[PDB]
């Protein structure tokens, strides 16, 4: 549903049918609300407890198709460009892609075969390094985030005498903003996420209606403007 | 197995720091339980009371190979002078003070009366005090050229009753095993009076049995009131 339709049905659902019509929204306001609804819906549908169904990323066909056009596969770049201080003497630092929203699968290709990366918590790190062995299980590797600047930097811990060749990350791409019109203006160029040009919703058309409905709900909550509406609809930011 | 291997195997068998409920011990507790398991196991082996083995000190090759490294031989010719005995011809000898159980005990004799048999090795027979009165005059079980009566007395002594003079006293006993200490313990602490690291002197065959018994003792210690 290209952005002109986003604006047109936004008007239709917002004010064109209201009994006491509210002032129509500017295109910047509609773009901001649509982008906010996009992020809110993505976070709602990624986590099962964020929506009424209780279903997450791959808990039904609908969720799979929802995040289908947002999934991306990239590689981590070895961070030997500059020195650094790792928390572990035996961890190799890798930089994840910049346009990363959420990681759902990671894998490392070593000389000793491919191994699934298990992101270990700070409590599991302390528990596991109190043990005599302190290495992953046969077909897995460990991961902990390290000092990150401008992008997520990642420490990979593999078994001894293993060299990493590739480090693939299957992640959810950061959604691009929904901008209806060229936001360029003589009085000042405004941006949604650093882009002023027209930006289509690059997700599957299945959730475009949900994004529009959430945008309308946010618009009406802003219209009322009391604390109750803001807190009630702010619970779904998540 | 070494001390590092002892500790690591102890942790692995106890499932330390795993996801399931488990038990974590300090190296002092590991040393204490390993030493207790060691000494319990060897005493039960010597007495033949272990149901698993059910064999005595040297009743099979397995037990020989287990307790081979505690067997110590001892020689002494000095006699303690001022002591009160149960007979005129009673001589007293010191014990090495690290003995656990005397297993071989023989006595060489030097006297003129047994002419041309001088320097005869004589079998020290440990005799209870019930039999002493009726064994002093016994010509088949009493003191003689080929037999000496030893009675245990206080202060780690051995009262040898012989008809002839006793010159030398030979022993082969089971010694105090060195404790299993996995770390140089802080000041004040010790196991069997030893503060530094102490490796098990027995053979590796029995180290894993000792580890299993120590683990069982650990679970008993943590699970005797719940």
């Amino acid at each position: 549903m290209n952005v002109n339709e986003f604006s047109n049905e936004f008007d239709v659902l917002y004010n064109n049918i209201m009994s006491n019509a509210a002032p129509g929204l500017n295109e910047y306001e509609k773009s901001v609300l649509l982008t906010k609804a996009q992020e809110e819906i993505v976070k709602n549908y990624f986590e099962p407890a964020g929506n009424k169904y209780g279903k997450g990323l791959d808990d039904s066909p609908k969720r799979q198709i929802d995040f289908s056009e947002l999934i991306k596969v990239g590689e981590g770049v070895l961070n030997t460009s500059a020195p650094t201080i790792t928390f572990d003497k035996r961890a190799k630092v890798y930089d994840l892609p910049a346009d990363l929203f959420l990681v759902i699968n990671e894998a490392v290709d070593t000389n000793a075969g491919t191994k699934q990366i298990v992101p270990i918590s700070y409590s599991d790190y302390t528990r596991l390094m109190s043990r005599p062995y302190k290495e992953p299980v046969k077909y897995q590797a460990w991961r902990i985030i390290t000092t990150s600047i401008n992008n997520i930097s990642v420490e990979l811990i593999v078994n001894s005498n293993e060299t990493i060749t590739d480090y693939k990350v299957r992640y959810i791409r950061r959604p691009a903003p929904i901008i209806t019109t060229n936001l360029s203006s003589e009085y000042g160029d405004v941006t949604i996420n650093g882009v002023s040009t027209v930006s289509e919703c690059e997700l599957n058309p299945i959730i475009h209606s949900e994004i529009l409905q959430r945008a309308v709900e946010l618009a009406k909550a802003a219209y009322q403007g009391d604390l109750q509406a803001s807190v009630e609809l702010g619970q779904r930011s998540e | 197995m070494t001390n590092k291997e002892f500790s690591d195997g102890f942790s692995t068998l106890l499932n330390s720091f795993g996801i399931t409920p488990n038990i974590t011990l300090d190296e002092y507790e590991k040393s204490t339980f390993l030493t207790n398991a060691q000494e319990q196991l060897i005493i039960d082996i010597y007495s033949g009371r272990n149901i698993i083995y059910g064999k005595s000190f040297e009743q099979t090759e397995e037990i020989r190979r287990y307790l081979s490294n505690l067997v110590e031989t001892y020689e002494t010719s000095t006699k303690v002078t001022g002591k009160l005995g149960l007979s005129k011809d009673s001589v007293f000898f010191e014990i090495p003070q690290d003995t656990w159980f005397i297993t071989y005990e023989v006595a060489f004799l030097k006297d003129s009366r047994l002419g041309c048999l001088d320097g005869i090795e004589a079998s020290v027979v440990p005799l209870p005090q019930d039999d002493l009165y009726r064994a002093k005059d016994n010509p088949f079980r009493g003191p003689s050229k080929d037999r000496v009566l030893r009675l245990d007395i206080k202060s780690d002594l051995a009262e040898l009753i012989s008809k002839y003079n006793v010159d030398k006293y030979l022993m082969r006993y089971i010694s105090q095993p060195t404790p299993i200490i996995l770390v140089d313990l802080p000041d004040g602490l010790s196991i069997n009076g030893v503060s530094t690291e102490s490796e098990c002197e027995l053979n590796p065959v029995v180290h894993r049995a000792i580890l299993e018994r120590a683990v069982q003792l650990a679970i008993i210690s943590k699970t005797q009131l719940t």
